[PDB]
């Protein structure tokens, strides 16, 4: 018989532990693996694959407009969009991105949100995307815009542009869910000249926007997610 | 000259020719291959009729209008009726086939419209009722036809609310499956490489569908001024690498 | 390793941000390819997201009740809670439910912790220490009648006998017929007009029985199980969209009528802030 | 140190480390070059 | 002293864990071991003998005629005996083969089914054995049995035959209690021309037919079975 | 047709044995071609040596 | 690591691996091919 000592912790159940067991079926075989195309590693593998922005949020029930950014042809100087970028919570709350931050607490790392043009092939167009750092408020004329982080994207054969969110930032992580001190900036759209429709045309021509994120990112300290909740267990 | 926009895919006794691509996606990088030894299980030889199953068929074509929700086929459903692969599909108890989807439609430089065209593999559908009410199996093969997700809730049918992808999911996501888009000012055909993706070496083709191909026009239809308002999408679909194992009677299934 | 090399001014024909979307690539861009950038490196791993850290911690899957008292003219011994069981299953608590439906097949060893703690509604006096025996029915083993049966002999079938108040832990290795389990399956069992859709055909994995081994003493006890899961060896196949509205039925892709807009409205303008 | 002798009974598994999302990301037949045209 | 901390799960009883205990009787010199001829050592050893199946269960008592599958003279196209397979339920269920198939959750593997013929020698049949694959019906006559798996069986010297049921299957176990996902199909046997007895000689001729599992056979995840129970304990 | 109009043919062989098709599902079965109108004006589908028989009658 | 001096009280054995149904299925005096007649 060794001495032993037990110490404080004893016969906790901590659920994030993880220790050897005994197995309740000694010898059993399972089934061969075969092979199945797909297999997923790291989480951070599968949200660099961009996936659509309901942007257009303005709607009263879920609708497949809200995915869709109108752009009005001949205004000039003008703003087509602004968000904040709290990925954890409004536009891109749904989004895989947004789904899968809200399983972490902090997250860092660089952006990227790009823009699809719509339009009939024979217009054009061109827009400036701003990215405002943290500690100036959302620009209100693309005068104020241009002075960060901007991109002017002249429509044409390459119908998509990828606007990069550079991590700018003095404390090394951020929280998903919203928080001041912690907070990201704004992102504006503003025309740079305007949309021109060719003849025999007319109205709204959309844009489609994606979001992923950069192999720069990071996220970390696993909790629960906002997104999912239930009164009773479920039954067959 | 080579561009990423012309290309030809010949398979049996078929080809097709597209001018106005936009590359062609492979699902999860992984090309149609059959099945090793080292991962079967049915002791019995396959059959491998090759190109006469391995070839186009183009099911029949749809109409895109500025009111149309989506569409949505099944795979193997949608060629439970053609030609041999059909024969060899009720005939067999096991088969199993990975395809080339590509999917048609032009228009001219003045019309706008995007679809989304994406491969899901196992799209259990949900029932509009609600609760624990099943899909019946007629619901979820009609074959050729597909599914029109502007038709109405019918009974014991799945439900066709587009923003939730007939299951509870966002349609904004939909892109973490292998997918094209087809934009009226880029592209004019959509092609989707399909490897056989299950957990099971082969299976039944009848009562399981492995994959639904689904058709979502995002950026609604926009014709010129005084154009007709519709254009029609057509689907071509090969099956590729196809095995048939298991051979007897020949299946009957309801409806 | 680096998070972002240091890059200058630029005025090229070589343009990485202008791309296709139409092809369904995500282009790696970074932000190296549209502003000036100064060296930083990650000091990171993603270590805490790899999918079996994700789903490698314990989570409730199950919450179940039995009750301890005299059985003496109970004709129906199941429906009196003394003993009672659960059509094993991971889909009725719906916490642990949306991580693994983030992924279409799944495969892993399972590590089971039961809780197991007494309550004694009716006011009360000594409380004898109650054992709980929790043995596994796979499909096509008699099932238990009464809370007393030969069945509970469980020569061939694992149990475990706890106290209530302790714990109980044990593991069970992936004990599905096919190469992985279907967290989705549009198929049916076989081609009937009438049979159930679902998974739920494909996930019949037999149930789990519960039962106290103490005999009555004078008041009653209720006993409430609480199952825990913990995947261990896990992997993971054909990621897919999140699970967005609420669930309805273990099993089926469901979804309730006249349910909310997910998505939150602006208050403003497309334009707002 | 195992203490039993089945597989099921050991820990968890240890990190991937594998990650590779190109069979996520760019599942294009033809590869795609960053920086030259996407279509050409 | 060393330090330890006690985990969930100390103190449980598992009855299928594996580990070390203290002998009552410290040491005993237990009895040599003399030969004896029939050790086994698998169950899988066993279940490869063959023993004959109840296929005639159309009786209302349990007799030894059940054993019999009756032949009829001069019968032409028509049908000998049907059964599903369900090995561990039915005509199976009774058997060897079936009695061990209960003791586990899972099977996959070959099966062989013999018929072995009992007729005066002076007489002559052919016989058509059919297995029929998942996923199509019990077949209603020859034509359509004769399309699956089947053997023309002529009756000779060699007075039985060894069909196989070759493992037909998507899955790659069943269930050995009756499952419709996992079912395995159909047997089926029909005159191929027809039974002829000699002169003198009259009456129905039987068939007797055995099961025995093939090499290629696999049983796991042992379980109780409901072949066996009680209502109190039996004494001496 | 003009620069600016779009087409998408099928042109379809079908060896001796079935009748003219009768409906593009029936003529898509046998030897075809989908055409996509573009920048390359002609489309060039051949008719391949289909027959039991080595040589045919002109007439 | 045995903890203990006596045999029986080890863990549980070790798979035979031993497997040799000819016992039971052939114990037939003059041994029969498979193939070649079963009565000459
Ligand atoms: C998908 C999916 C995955 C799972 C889990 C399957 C787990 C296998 C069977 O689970 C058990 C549970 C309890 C016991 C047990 N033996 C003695 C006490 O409890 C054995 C196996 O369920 N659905």
């Amino acid at each position: 018989g060794l001495p032993t000592t037990t110490l404080p912790g004893s016969g906790q159940f901590l659920t994030t532990d993880d220790r050897q067991s005994p197995s309740a079926l000694p010898n059993y075989e399972p089934t061969p693996r075969i092979h199945i195309p797909g297999k997923v590693h790291n989480l951070l593998e599968i949200i660099q694959v961009d996936t659509l922005i309901p942007m257009n949020n303005t709607h009263t029930k879920d609708e497949v407009n809200s995915y869709l950014i109108p752009l009005n042809a001949n205004r000039q100087n003008e703003q087509v969009f602004g968000t904040n970028l709290f990925i954890g919570d409004g536009v891109f709350k749904t989004t895989l991105l947004g789904e899968i931050v809200q399983y972490y607490t902090h997250w860092s790392g660089s952006l990227r949100f790009s823009l699809m043009y719509t339009g009939p092939a024979l217009s054009s167009a061109k827009l400036i995307l701003a990215y405002t750092p943290p500690g100036a408020r959302g620009p209100q004329d693309r005068r104020e815009a241009m002075l960060g982080t901007h991109v002017v994207w002249d429509i044409g054969l390459q119908s998509t542009i990828v606007m990069t969110i550079p991590w700018t930032s003095g404390v090394q992580f951020r929280y998903t869910d919203p928080d001041t001190y912690t907070s990201a900036g704004f992102l504006s759209c503003w025309y740079q000249t305007s949309l021109i429709l060719p003849p025999e045309t007319t109205g709204q021509v959309y844009l489609l926007s994606f979001i992923s994120a950069c192999p720069d990112f990071k996220l970390r300290l696993m909790k629960d997610t906002q997104t999912i909740s239930q009164t009773v267990a479920l039954t067959e | 000259g080579y561009s990423d926009r012309v290309q030809q895919i010949t398979l049996g006794n078929s080809t097709i020719t597209t001018q106005e691509a936009a590359n062609a996606v492979v699902c999860y990088a992984e090309w149609p291959e059959y099945l090793p030894d080292v991962d079967a299980s049915d002791v019995n030889k396959t059959s491998k009729p090759d190109t006469s199953v391995c070839r186009f068929y183009t099911l029949d074509s749809k109409t895109w209008t500025t009111g149309s929700k989506g569409w949505c086929w099944k795979l193997p459903d949608a060629l439970k009726d053609m030609g041999v692969f059909g024969q060899n599909m009720f005939f067999h108890s096991l088969g199993r086939s990975g395809y080339t989807v590509h999917v048609q439609c032009n228009a001219t430089k003045f019309h706008s419209g995007c679809l989304l065209v994406v491969v899901i593999p196992e799209h259990q559908l949900a029932s509009h009722e609600g609760g624990n009410v099943s899909v019946k199996y007629t619901f979820t093969h009609p074959g050729e036809r597909g599914i029109d997700l502007s038709s109405a809730n019918e009974v014991g049918g799945p439900v066709k609310d587009v923003l939730y992808n007939m299951n509870g999911t966002l349609l904004g996501n939909l892109l973490i499956f292998p997918h094209q888009f087809i934009n009226l000012r880029t592209n004019n055909t959509a092609t989707i490489v399909i490897p056989y993706i299950n957990s099971v070496p082969i299976d039944s083709m009848t009562r399981h569908n492995n994959v639904s191909l689904m058709v979502i026009p995002i950026a609604p239809l926009t014709v010129p001024t005084g154009a007709t308002p519709s254009l029609p999408i057509t689907v071509t679909i090969a099956p590729m690498c196809t095995e048939f194992s298991g051979i007897r009677s020949k299946s009957i299934v309801p409806q | 390793t680096v998070a972002s090399i240091s890059s200058g001014p630029k005025h090229t024909q070589k343009v990485p941000i202008l791309t296709a979307n139409e092809t369904g690539a995500t282009m790696p861009v970074l932000p190296s390819d549209s502003i000036e950038t100064r060296t930083t490196y990650m000091h990171f791993n993603g270590s805490e997201t790899d999918v079996e850290c994700f789903l490698g911690r314990a989570a409730c899957v199950h919450v179940t009740e039995i009750q301890n008292k005299d059985a003496t003219g109970i004709d129906n011994h199941r429906e009196a809670k003394l003993f009672n069981d659960w059509k094993i299953n991971l889909s009725s608590l719906v916490q642990l439910r949306k991580k693994l439906e983030l992924f279409t097949y799944v495969r892993f060893d399972s590590e089971y912790t039961i809780l197991a703690t007494a309550s004694q509604p009716d006011s009360a006096n000594y409380s004898s220490n109650l054992v709980v025996q929790a043995m596994y029915v796979p499909p096509g083993a008699p099932n238990p009648k009464e809370w007393d049966d030969y069945t509970w002999q469980s020569a061939s079938n694992p149990s475990v006998f706890f106290k209530v108040g302790d714990t109980s832990r044990f593991s069970v290795p992936y004990v599905g017929l096919a190469s992985a389990y279907n967290c989705f399956y549009d198929g049916y069992s076989h081609d009937d007009a009438e049979t159930q859709y679902g998974i739920t055909v494909l996930s019949h994995m037999g149930s789990m029985a519960f039962r106290i081994v103490n005999e009555h003493d004078e008041h009653k006890t209720l006993v409430k199980i609480r199952v825990y899961h913990r995947a261990k060896h896990v992997e993971a196949w054909i990621p897919r969209a999140p699970r967005a509205l609420p669930y309805t039925s273990i099993g089926r892709t469901n979804y309730p009528k006249n349910t909310e807009p997910v998505i939150k409205k602006r208050k403003g303008d497309i334009k707002s802030y | 140190i195992n203490y039993y002798k089945d597989a099921a009974s050991t820990s968890s598994a240890g990190q991937s480390l594998s990650m590779d999302p190109s069979k996520f990301t760019e599942p294009v037949k033809d590869l795609m070059l960053k920086g030259a045209p996407a279509l050409n």
